[PDB]
């Protein structure tokens, strides 16, 4: 459970501009994501995540250390923003965009651990803002005019779609990626075999659960995802 | 990590089963409305329609429910306590669909009168505004927001109204909108002693 006091102090201290050197900066350039950092001395390194992962797989020490620092920093950012401590998610959202995190997470060449960290940040930064709220599934109150003469599944989600105020959902592509990932993992003969992949699977499952509880999904999509979830379970 | 995701999947399934109940309630109300409008611009037909759904597109799995019980039993056989508790709860709820559906259907309000429509609209608007302000309580706990909240609370207090039958109907309606959750959340708002406006709004909430 988040501790507001110490969280606020760390928010005001680590994000303070004087301490910006320790924080690695990721930027999307014409697109590809590039990481910029500074060594212990006064030299600045600018590279890209793809080559970093390739060299880490090869066995280069510096690449592995930099990648480890980046994932742990991402974990620290995700932990900082827990419980809607807005003073931080404002800065994090400005620094890290939805599209940038989507690009980093969706691509497969990156290590599973980094993808899991990105998923955690995505869930605890952008999904957990407050243009949303928990949606009660069953609503006792119903209007005599709203009740249609004939109701089907599509007609049922039509009213929910109309109620939604977001003409273009900002997380729709995230839902698509979640669906593809779950389809791939269920398609695999052994859904839970690789230890590293388990972290990413748990992360995407948590992201999906929080997305569903906010009313993003539709009844037909809910049923399809339910079938896939039952498949992965057994 | 492998067990927590299973528990989360169980939670997803538990929530997704409620929207099925909502759809069933909507279908029952639609059948009612069709029957009522047709007869007055029958009981056996609507009874047959209501019985048909309960036991097939709404099925959780394509296997007819066997898969759902299979995973529930397998999870129940595991050692994790929360996972087994969730599996047992789902198993029991799976074989009591009709009882829960009828029990929830009995507690349904139609809001046919125009007056009821106006109360619904105004209450929903005020609840949304108050919830939005409460979610950002930390900003204004220690102004325009204070007077806005006070006005909303006073408007709701006047909205309560008078009349035994009107009182009961309005109380049921407010319970349907779940306004008591907003009230309780506002009561638990962080407070600093010595703020007259905060005490005034707290008194209005009480």
């Amino acid at each position: 459970i988040a501790i507001p006091v110490t969280q606020e102090l760390i928010c005001k201290c680590v994000l303070d501009p004087k301490n910006s050197d320790i924080l690695i900066r990721t930027e999307l350039r014409p697109e590809e994501v590039w990481l910029t950092w500074t060594d212990k001395n006064n030299e600045h390194h600018e590279k890209s995540v793809r080559q970093l992962a390739q060299e880490a797989r090869a066995g280069n020490a510096h690449d592995e250390n930099v990648l480890s620092y980046y994932r742990y920093q991402l974990k620290l950012f995700a932990r900082m923003c827990l419980d809607r401590q807005y003073l931080a998610i404002d800065e994090i959202s400005q620094q890290l965009g939805v599209d940038l995190i989507f690009l980093c997470m969706a691509d497969e060449m990156l290590p599973f651990d980094l993808r899991a960290s990105f998923c955690h940040l995505m869930l605890h930064v952008h999904v957990d803002r407050d243009p949303q709220e928990l949606v009660t599934p069953v609503k006792f109150a119903r209007l005599w005019t709203e009740i249609p003469t004939a109701i089907t599944i599509k007609d049922y989600d039509s009213n929910l779609n109309a109620s939604r105020d977001d003409k273009k959902n900002k997380f729709a592509n995230t839902m698509e990626f979640v669906e593809d990932y779950l389809n791939n993992v269920v398609s695999e003969a052994v859904p839970f075999a690789n230890e590293e992949k388990n972290k990413l699977t748990f992360e995407v499952v948590s992201l999906a659960h929080n997305l569903i509880y906010f009313g993003f999904y539709s009844f037909s999509e809910l049923l399809r995802l339910t079938r896939t979830l039952l498949g992965i379970i057994d | 990590v492998v067990m927590e995701t299973k528990l989360k999947i169980l939670e997803i399934l538990q929530f997704i089963l409620n929207v099925r109940l909502d759809y069933r309630i909507s279908y029952l109300l639609s059948v009612f409305k069709k029957e009522f409008v047709e007869v007055f611009p029958n009981l056996d037909r609507i009874g047959e329609q209501a019985e048909a759904m309960f036991g097939s597109m709404l099925e959780v799995d394509d296997e007819g429910g066997r898969m759902f019980l299979r995973v529930l039993i397998h999870l129940t056989m595991h050692d994790y306590a929360p996972l087994v508790s969730g599996a047992l709860q789902l198993l029991f709820k799976h074989f009591s669909q009709r009882q829960e559906a009828m029990h929830t259907f009995k507690q349904v309000q139609l809001l046919i009168s125009a007056q009821d429509v106006e109360n619904y609209k105004v209450i929903k608007s005020e609840l949304d505004r108050l919830r939005t302000m409460v979610e950002k309580s930390e900003l204004w706990v220690d102004s325009e927001n204070y007077q806005i909240v006070k006005g909303i609370l006073e408007r709701l207090n006047k909205m309560c109204g008078v009349g035994e039958q009107m009182r009961k109907k309005q109380q049921r309606l407010l319970k349907n909108m779940d306004a008591h959750k907003v009230m309780l959340d506002l009561l638990q708002i962080p407070y600093d002693k010595g703020d007259a406006k905060m005490m005034e709004i707290l008194r209005y909430t009480h």
